[PDB]
């Protein structure tokens, strides 16, 4: 069934699963036209496909050429996401294929189910969680590869960097969702927290700074405080 | 004009004959129904007074044999039987008629309702949905499940309606996933009409039979099938104009005849709102839209 807080530890069992987030597939800027009307202009997007146990991120970059000449782009984007996720699953060896795919938005269920009819043994499931994966484009190395792409492309990342050498997947996923929740609620403040000290470096093959264990405790406390506040600064409490 | 003789009426029962019904009391002198129009299928159906559970009945065509009803006290139902002694039949019928022991099929001359509801229904296709080949007539009741339903338990007692499944490989061509899901014309016109039903009359006949089983027996799988076959046409952008015009007429007479106090369980809000107001055919069902808005505006 749907994924929620009751069955949250299932993410870290040994059944291969992928999260699919489509929030950043179809992205536009809205602007005025010469005649004073409004138009959109697409920018490059991405499918965020994540294994939460291993950290493996399959980032399919969606180049603006895919929208050229198409109509109903918000609807097309869900089907394009489903086509690319299905193509990803087809390209994998059988023992690497997911047993479940969890979509972050329920509107993805029918497109994915239809594109995955050939995989009756792969469960497509929604979630009740309000996961912050839309903030993936606030990760500078991710935003960069997307924006620079001149053609469709798949890039592979580990969104946990090397953390799993020291912490469990459960803890790594909690750290990630904390970082992403912060970036979503107040990107400027969250980025200030991560990059306030330019002495601490991001490894060329990483997405996040190389914090020591004790700096991570500090960072995570600063991220909680941010999220606590912005929830006040918004509800006045 | 044909007859359905009843041996007797040993248990109190509401008897339906097509869209008409009447009450018969326990051991009332009652020996059946006369003046039944030739040229249509018919259904004779039963609701016992003691048990409003199990509505059941028999689809038949008076051109296919001499049929009478006899109560079975073992199985506890009124059974349809075929009399192969044609002179025994005529002679009993003549005696019942002389004693005026039969109710008359009360068709008003202006009234085309039954024709309009059964226009495309044929016995030979009923007998393929309801498999019991030793009988020229077909038993249906409230509890019978459909083949599709049994895939999600006794196969002999199933309604073998044509399986429609929008999220199936049958319905979705590889490489046309979005296209075939949002516009089902491929599935309607090539897979179903050309491939399985062969023509639209057979499609409409099964659609009408499913509705009638839903309405007369409360058969849930039948109601599912009726809505599925409506939805398949409404969700197709390319439908022959002659099919659309006939669908409008078909649904109009179904909606007109539905018992008003049954619309809550028999009408699927989602399917109807999609067909009348969102689908490709939102503008093609004028008569159906107008009766739906004046009779069941709550649903919409
Ligand atoms: C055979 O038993 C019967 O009762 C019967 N046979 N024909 C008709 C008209 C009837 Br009633």
């Amino acid at each position: 069934g749907a994924m929620n807080s009751s069955n949250y530890a299932e993410l870290f069992n040994n059944d291969i699963k992928l999260f699919v987030d489509d929030t950043n597939v179809y992205r536009v800027t809205v602007h005025k036209t010469f005649e004073g009307n409004v138009a959109t202009k697409a920018i490059n997007g991405c499918i965020f496909t994540l294994n939460p146990k291993t950290g493996h991120l399959f980032l399919k970059i969606i180049h603006t050429s895919v929208w050229a000449g198409q109509k109903r782009l918000s609807q097309l984007a869900k089907w394009k996401t489903a086509e690319e996720v299905s193509a990803l699953v087809r390209s994998l060896p059988k023992e690497e294929q997911p047993k479940q795919i969890i979509v972050t938005r329920k509107a993805m269920l029918d497109p994915l189910e239809v594109h995955m009819l050939d995989f009756p043994n792969i469960a497509i499931r929604p979630t009740e969680l309000r996961l912050p994966f839309s903030a993936a484009m606030s990760i500078d190395k991710l935003s960069d590869v997307v924006m620079k792409a001149t053609e469709p492309q798949m890039v592979l990342f580990n969104i946990y960097d090397d953390w799993l050498d020291r912490i469990s997947s459960y803890t790594a996923f909690s750290r990630l969702t904390l970082l992403l929740r912060a970036l979503k609620t107040n990107e400027e403040s969250a980025k200030m927290i991560l990059l306030s000290d330019p002495t601490i470096t991001i490894k060329s093959y990483h997405l996040w700074p190389s914090f020591t264990d004790e700096q991570w405790i500090t960072i995570e406390s600063q991220m909680r405080d941010l999220i606590l506040t912005e929830y006040g600064r918004k509800y006045n409490v | 004009m044909n007859t359905v003789p009843f041996t007797s009426a040993p248990i109190e029962v509401t008897i339906g004959i097509d869209q008409y019904s009447f009450n018969v009391k326990e051991n009332q002198p009652f020996h059946g129904i006369k003046d039944i129009p030739i040229g249509h299928v018919h259904v004779i159906h039963f609701q016992h007074a003691d048990n409003s559970s199990m509505r059941y009945g028999y689809w038949f065509d008076c051109r296919m044999g001499n049929f009478y009803i006899q109560y079975d006290p073992k199985d506890g139902l009124y059974k349809m039987m075929e009399e192969r002694d044609g002179a025994k039949f005529e002679n009993i019928v003549h005696n019942f008629k002389e004693r005026q022991m039969m109710v008359s099929y009360p068709k008003i001359d202006e009234d085309d309702t039954w024709y309009n509801l059964t226009e495309f229904v044929q016995m030979d296709k009923i007998r393929k949905i309801v498999r019991k080949d030793e009988n020229q007539f077909s038993y249906v009741d409230s509890s019978m499940t459909t083949v599709q339903e049994n895939e999600l338990s006794d196969p002999a007692h199933s309604l073998n309606y044509t399986v429609i499944n929008f999220k199936s490989r049958e319905a979705i061509r590889p490489g046309h996933e979005m296209e075939d899901f949002l516009d089902k014309s491929y599935y309607l016109n090539t897979v179903m009409l050309q491939g399985i039903f062969k023509n639209s009359s057979n499609y409409f006949g099964e659609l009408q039979f499913a509705f009638l089983n839903a309405m007369f027996f409360g058969n849930y799988g039948s109601s599912l099938q009726w809505h599925a076959m409506i939805e398949l046409i409404c969700s197709s952008a390319t439908v022959p104009k002659h099919m659309l015009d006939k669908l409008d007429e078909i649904l109009y007479y179904q909606i007109k005849t539905l018992p008003e106090q049954y619309s809550d369980i028999l009408l699927n809000e989602r399917v109807w709102n999609i067909c009348l107001y969102s689908s490709f055919q939102k503008n093609s069902l004028h008569n159906t839209e107008k009766i739906m808005e004046n009779k069941y505006p709550e649903l919409l």
